[PDB]
C-alpha cells in the first residue's frame, strides 16, 4: 500500500499485507453498536430545533431568550 | 464584508483573526523597524486572571482592545487611553463537565467583529468551549443573541475562533478525539440564525456539494465518496471537525480552510481514503456549497489532522503566469500551494528535508506517495516516524511578505513511535486508540529534549528555504511580518522575539511572563506602534505542565516530548504590550489617577 | 546572625524580609534617581504559575532570586544572568483542607535565608498554609528538615514569613478569627530543634516573661495579666496570634513585634483587657523572655489586630536624647514610637486625623482614650467607626529614610458600620461574632467607592507629615525608599509607582498586569540596579474578586469596600523586574538560546 | 467606660453602662464547652511529641524522615 494503486478517482485505499479488504466479520471488526453512532444526529436535531424557537422569538419579539422554557410569552 | 475589508486598510485597527483576508499577518508599519528593534519594551500590561493556554490574539477596533481567555471564555474591553479602566467583561457561566471532553487544554482561539449595520449594533463574536456561540454589544458587551453549536455530551466543544465574511459568522467544530463528525456553520450575524451547515464524511446531500464540486481536477474524487471511502456507517463517527483557521476571497466568494482528521486513530478499525477529512476545501460563503476540495492525507495512520492556516498571495508561476493562490503548511510535514480559483495544486513541498512518511506528493495525480516503513497498523509498533501527531506544523498562524513574497512559519521539530490498540466508541467518551511517545526529530537534543522546533522563511514556487533557524521548543502560536524587516513571534519557553526578515538573523528578545502559544499582533494608537502578545502556556504542548501529568505517554504522547518545559515556564495569562521605549497612555502618570 | 548582617550592607543582596534587622526597605542605591525614574522599564518577568494573592517579596542572595507564592507555595529559584532558566524548584504537597481555615486569602509573606556554617549549607525557610515550616537547601532545593508548627484541625495555619536571627528561625502563628491562642516559636535552624515557644495569653509561665519583664514601665502592667485580665478559660482560645513583621537590635538581642487581635470579634464575650493581645513585645532572641510588653489596645472592639510592621531608628527626643527607636503605625489608627531599649512611649500620634475611635493617647498613663460613641457592643449597630477592622494600616511593611528621617506610610481610608452577635466555639469553626460594612472614610468618595487609601511622609518625633497623597485603594502591599529621592510602592489596581521623597509628587507609573499586596525591593547585579515588585491581587481587600462573592457582607465585610475592585484589576501572579531603559541580561538576545 | 479607671496596672476595664462585671450567669455567657477548649492544648503537646521523634531520628542517623511512622530503622 503506497497510496498509489487507485480504484477510481479518490479511492485509492489498498489493504495493508495480511489484512483484509473488509473488517466487517473480521478479529478487526469494530462491531459498532447503531445506537451509539446515531446519538450525534439526534443532537443536532434538537439544538437546532431549540435554536429556531430562540431566533423566531427574538425576531418577532425583539428580546432574546436564551431559555427555550420561558418562550412562549 | 466589505465594511471589514475598509477597516482592514487602517494601521489603527486589527479587526479579524489573521489581520485581513488574506490571512497575511503582515503589517506595513515600519515605526518599529530593523534598525530600532533594540529599543523595543513593554508599555503596559494585563492579567486575565485565568491560567491554561491563551490561544489566538486580541482584536484592536476603534481605539479599544479586546481580549479573550481560556475556559470559561471571558471578553475583556479596555480602552487604549486608559488600558488600566475594564469598559466591561463578560464571565459565561458554563457547565463544568465541558472541561471532561476537551482533548487537549481549555484553549480558544480569538474573537471576530462585526461592523454592524443601522439597527444592530457592531458586535463582538465568540465561540464558548460548552458550545455556544454568542455576539455582544462591542461597547456595552451586552448578549445580543446565543445560540448552540455544538453538544458536549457527545464530546463536541469549541476552541476556534468564529469568522465574520459579509454578514455571517462562521462556526467551526471540535471533538474528532471523541469521534464527532466534523460540521461547519454559517449563521446570520444579526439574528443568530442557521444560514448553512455543511459536513465533512457522509451522504453528498450532507456534504453540500457544487453542482461543479472538483469540476477542474475531477481526479481528486467527485460524487458519493464521502460515504465510499468508508466501510459501513463508519463516516457517522469519523471526525473531520475544523478548529483552526480560515481565509477569504471576495472575489471568489470562497472561504479555504482543512478539516480534521478521522477518528478513531486507529486506522484498522477505518479502512479507506476516508474522505472529505483531511481536505483543503473551497466553499461558497453564502450557500456553504463546496466548489473543490483536495484531501492532502489519505486514510490518515498518523492523526495529521488538516486543520491548518491558510494564506493567500498573487505571485507568478513557473511558467510566467500570475496566479491567485493559498498556502498551507500541514501537519504532515508538506506545505501545499493550490490555485485559489479552481484547486489546482502548484507546489507541495515538505517542511523539512527529515519528513519520511511520504516519498513525495505527485502534483500530477495528486496522491502522496507512502513510505510503507513509517506506516501505522494494528498489531506493530512503528518507531520513527517523522512528523509525529503533533506535526512539523501545528495550529500556529503564520505570515506572509508580499513584498519578500516569503512566508515565515513556525515549525515544529517532533517525531514518533506509536501503536494502535481496538476500543469501543461510546458517545461522550474518548475514542483514540493508539499509544504515542513522541521526541525531538535528528536535528534536535533526543537525549536533552530540546530542539523541537524551528522557524523558516519559504518562497512557495521555487521551493525554496530562504533561512531556517533552530529554536529549544516547537514554534507554536504563529509568527507576524512587518513592513519594517521583521518577523515576530513567541516561544513556549517564554519570550517574544524578532528576527531579520532577509537573514533570521535573531536580533532582539523579550522575557515575558509564560510561553506564548498565540500569535502576535500590531497596531497604532495615537501615532505610535504598539506590538502585542499574549502570554499564558498550555494547549498541546504544555498540557504536561497544566494538568501536573507525569507519564510520558499521557496527554496523547505529549507529555514526554515536553518534560523540559517546566524548567523554562510556569502557567499564566494576561497580554503583553510593547513599544520603542515603552512609550504609552501612562507617559503622564497622571493619567487614570483617582482625583 | 552576623553573616546575615554583613550580607544585608552589599547592595547585591536584599537576604531577609525587611530588608535589613532595622526593617528599613531604605537602599543607598542611587543609579535610578529622581532625574531619570522616568526611564524605568520593565527588564524581565515570570509567572508564578498560580493566581491568588502575591505578597511579600523575592530574596535576592548571591545571584539568585528566591520566589515565593500563594498556597499551595511554591518556591523557585532563579539564575540572575538567565532568569529564563528556573533552577530549582519546590513544589509542597499540602492537605486541600488548609484552605477552609484561612480567614482571609491562601496568602505567604515570604521566605528567610540563613548563610549556612561549615557542616550545614546555606537554606532557604519558608512556611505553608499547613503548618509546616521547611528548611530547603538553598543551592539544590532539597529538603533539609521539616517539622509541624500549627494545626489546621483546629483552625491553625501559616501566612507569616520566617524570621532568622543568629542561628534560630522564629515562627509566628495565624488563626485568631478561629479562635486560635498566639504563640511565636524559635527552632534550631540546623536541625528543626523546638528552642522556645512563648504564648500571648495565659499563664506567666506560658508567656514566658523576663524576671525583669516591665520593670521600666510598671504601669503596662506586669504579672498574672494573661488570665487576670480575662473571666475564665476564655484566654484559652483568646487570639493573639502573630502574622506580621520582626525587627531586631543585636545590640539588646530583643526581636520586636505585635501580637493580633483577641477572639471573638464579639467583645460582650471577653470581658476584660483581654492581655498580651494587641501588644508590641521585646522578647530575647535566645531564650524568648519578654523584656517588655505594651498593650495598644486595651479590650478590642474593632478587630485591631497589632500585628503591623515594626521599623527602628536612632533621633534625638524632643529633649535632645539620642534614642534607639522603634515606630509602628498600628491598625487602630494610631502609629506609636517607643524607645526599643525599655520600652518607653515616645509619641503615639493618629495616621489621620479621621480616627474618632480614641480621642487620644495618654502618654504618662500610656492608656487611649476611648470615645464611648464608637465602641461596639452586644445588641447595638455601631456606625461610622473609623478605622475599620481592616485598620488604617494592615500588613504593608513599610519604609524609613535614615537622611531625612522620614517614615513613608502606605494607608488605608476605610471606616465601618459593625454589630456582633452570639456564637459557641468549635475547633476547626469560624469565631467571629460580628457583622460588618465598610466603605470609604470622609476623605474618599462614598458613592462611587473609591478614595480608599493614603500615602505618607511621617516625622517620629514631630509627628508631623510632610506630605500627604490621596490613592483610589488601600495602599496594601508596602513601601520602599532609596538614596535616590524616590519611594516605591505598588497599588491594587495595578501599577508601581514612584513618588518625590520630599513632596510626594507622582513621577511614575507603570502598568502592571495585578494588583500588588508586597513590597518593592531592590539590588545591584553586575552594575545594574533592578526594583522588583511581584503581581498578583488579593489579601483581604481581594477576597470578593478571589472568590467571587457578591453580599457586601462577605469575606468579613471586605467585599462591599472593595465592590470597584474588579473594574481596574483581575487576579494574577508573578514578578515584573524594572530597570532603567529596561536593560538586563537578554540584551544580548542570544544568551539563554538553544544551539 | 473610657480606659481611663485602672483597678490596678495594666488591668483598666469597665463594663459599659447597662452591662454587668461578669457575664456567667448572664445573658451573654458564652456558657463555653471545656472539652471544646482544651483542643487546642492537646494538637500542640502532640505536634511537639512528633516533632521531637523526627529531630532526634534526624540527628542520630543523618537523613531527615518527616514520616514519624517509618522511624525506628
Ligand atoms: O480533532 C479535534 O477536534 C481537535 C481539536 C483540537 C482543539 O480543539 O483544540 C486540537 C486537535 N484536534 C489536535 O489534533 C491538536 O493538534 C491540537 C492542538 C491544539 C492546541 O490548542 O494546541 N488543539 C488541538
Ligand atoms: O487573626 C489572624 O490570625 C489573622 C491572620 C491573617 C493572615 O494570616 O493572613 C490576617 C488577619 N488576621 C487579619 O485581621 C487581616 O487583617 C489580614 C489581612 C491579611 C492579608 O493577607 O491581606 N491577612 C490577615
Ligand atoms: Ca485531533
Ligand atoms: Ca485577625
Amino acid at each position: 500500500y503506497d497510496g498509489t494503486k487507485c480504484k477510481a478517482a479518490g479511492n485509492c485505499w489498498e489493504p495493508k499485507p495480511g489484512f483484509p479488504e473488509k473488517i466487517a466479520g473480521s478479529k478487526y471488526d469494530p462491531k459498532h453498536d447503531p445506537k451509539e453512532l446515531n446519538k450525534q444526529a439526534d443532537s443536532i436535531k434538537q439544538m437546532e430545533e431549540r435554536n429556531k424557537k430562540r431566533v423566531e422569538n427574538f425576531k418577532k419579539t425583539g428580546k432574546f431568550e436564551y431559555d427555550v422554557a420561558k418562550i412562549s410569552a | 464584508n466589505d465594511k471589514l475589508v475598509e477597516l482592514s486598510k487602517s494601521d489603527d485597527n486589527w479587526v479579524m483573526p489573521g489581520k485581513n483576508y488574506d490571512s497575511n499577518n503582515f503589517s506595513d508599519l515600519k515605526q518599529i523597524n530593523k534598525g530600532n528593534v533594540k529599543q523595543l519594551r513593554p508599555a503596559w500590561t494585563f492579567s486575565t486572571g485565568l491560567l491554561n493556554g491563551h490561544e489566538g490574539a486580541p482584536l484592536v477596533v476603534d481605539g479599544k482592545m479586546y481580549i479573550h481567555t481560556s475556559f470559561p471564555n471571558n471578553t475583556f474591553a479596555l480602552g487604549l487611553d486608559d488600558p488600566g479602566t475594564i469598559l466591561w467583561q463578560d464571565k459565561p457561566k458554563q457547565n463544568p463537565a465541558a472541561r471532561a471532553v476537551a482533548c487537549c487544554d481549555l484553549v480558544n482561539r480569538g474573537l471576530a467583529y462585526w461592523p454592524g449595520d443601522g439597527k444592530t449594533p457592531a458586535l463582538i463574536l465568540k465561540t464558548q468551549l460548552d458550545g455556544n456561540v454568542a455576539a455582544l454589544n462591542a461597547e456595552t458587551g451586552e448578549t445580543v443573541w446565543k445560540v448552540e453549536n455544538s453538544d458536549i455530551k457527545v464530546g463536541s466543544t469549541l476552541t476556534i475562533a468564529p469568522y465574520v465574511v459579509k454578514d455571517k459568522v462562521i462556526i467551526g467544530s471540535s471533538g474528532a478525539e471523541l469521534g464527532v463528525r466534523g460540521y461547519l456553520t454559517a449563521y446570520d450575524v444579526k439574528t443568530g440564525e442557521q444560514v448553512w451547515r455543511a459536513y465533512a464524511t457522509g451522504p453528498d446531500k450532507d456534504l453540500l456539494l457544487a453542482s461543479d464540486f472538483n469540476i477542474k481536477n475531477p481526479h481528486y474524487g467527485q460524487k458519493g465518496l464521502g460515504t465510499g471511502t468508508w466501510e459501513g456507517d463508519a463516516w457517522k463517527i469519523g471526525g473531520g471537525t475544523n478548529w483552526g483557521w480560515y481565509a477569504y476571497d471576495p472575489g471568489t466568494n470562497l472561504i479555504y480552510f482543512g478539516t480534521g482528521n478521522p477518528a478513531p486513530w486507529n486506522e484498522t478499525m477505518r479502512p479507506g481514503d476516508n474522505k472529505w477529512t483531511m481536505t483543503i476545501f473551497g466553499r461558497d460563503a453564502d450557500t456553504g456549497e463546496a466548489k473543490f476540495g483536495y484531501q492532502k492525507t489519505p486514510h490518515d495512520e498518523w492523526d495529521y489532522a488538516g486543520v491548518n492556516v491558510m494564506m493567500l498571495s498573487e505571485q507568478k508561476d513557473k511558467d510566467g503566469k500570475a496566479r491567485k493562490l493559498l498556502t498551507h503548511p500541514d501537519r504532515n510535514g508538506i506545505v501545499y500551494t493550490l490555485d485559489r480559483t479552481d484547486g489546482a495544486l502548484v507546489s507541495a513541498n515538505k517542511l523539512d528535508d527529515t519528513v519520511n512518511v511520504f516519498k513525495s506528493v505527485d502534483l500530477k495525480t495528486g496522491q502522496p506517495v507512502r513510505d510503507p516503513e513509517y506506516g501505522t497498523r494494528m498489531d506493530h509498533l512503528a518507531k520513527d516516524i517523522c512528523p509525529s501527531a503533533m506535526g512539523y506544523h501545528n495550529q500556529g498562524h503564520d505570515s506572509y511578505d508580499p513584498k519578500r513574497e516569503l512566508f515565515f512559519m513556525g515549525i515544529n521539530h517532533i517525531c514518533m513511535d506509536w501503536e494502535p490498540f481496538m476500543l469501543p466508541y461510546r458517545a461522550g467518551q474518548f475514542f483514540v486508540g493508539a499509544t504515542l511517545n513522541m521526541y525531538p526529530g535528528p536535528k534536535g537534543d533526543r537525549q536533552n529534549y530540546e530542539g523541537l522546533g524551528q522557524i523558516k522563511a519559504y518562497n512557495a514556487i521555487t521551493g525554496d528555504y530562504k533561512w531556517e533557524k533552530m529554536e529549544r521548543f516547537a514554534v507554536w502560536g504563529g509568527t507576524m511580518a512587518t513592513a519594517g524587516d521583521l518577523v515576530f513571534y513567541g516561544t513556549l519557553d517564554g519570550y517574544l522575539k524578532a528576527r531579520d526578515s532577509d537573514t533570521g538573523d535573531l536580533l532582539w528578545k523579550f522575557k515575558i511572563p509564560s510561553g506564548a502559544i498565540g500569535y502576535p499582533m500590531t497596531y497604532t494608537h495615537k501615532g505610535t506602534q504598539y506590538v502585542a502578545i499574549y502570554y499564558g502556556v498550555g494547549g498541546w504542548p504544555g498540557v504536561g505542565l497544566v494538568f501536573d501529568l507525569a507519564d510520558p505517554t499521557a496527554g496523547l504522547g505529549a507529555v514526554g516530548a515536553f518534560k523540559k518545559l517546566a524548567n523554562y515556564t510556569q502557567m499564566g495569562g494576561g497580554v503583553v504590550v510593547f513599544s520603542l521605549d515603552g512609550k504609552g497612555p501612562y507617559d503622564d502618570p497622571n493619567v487614570g489617577e483617582w482625583k
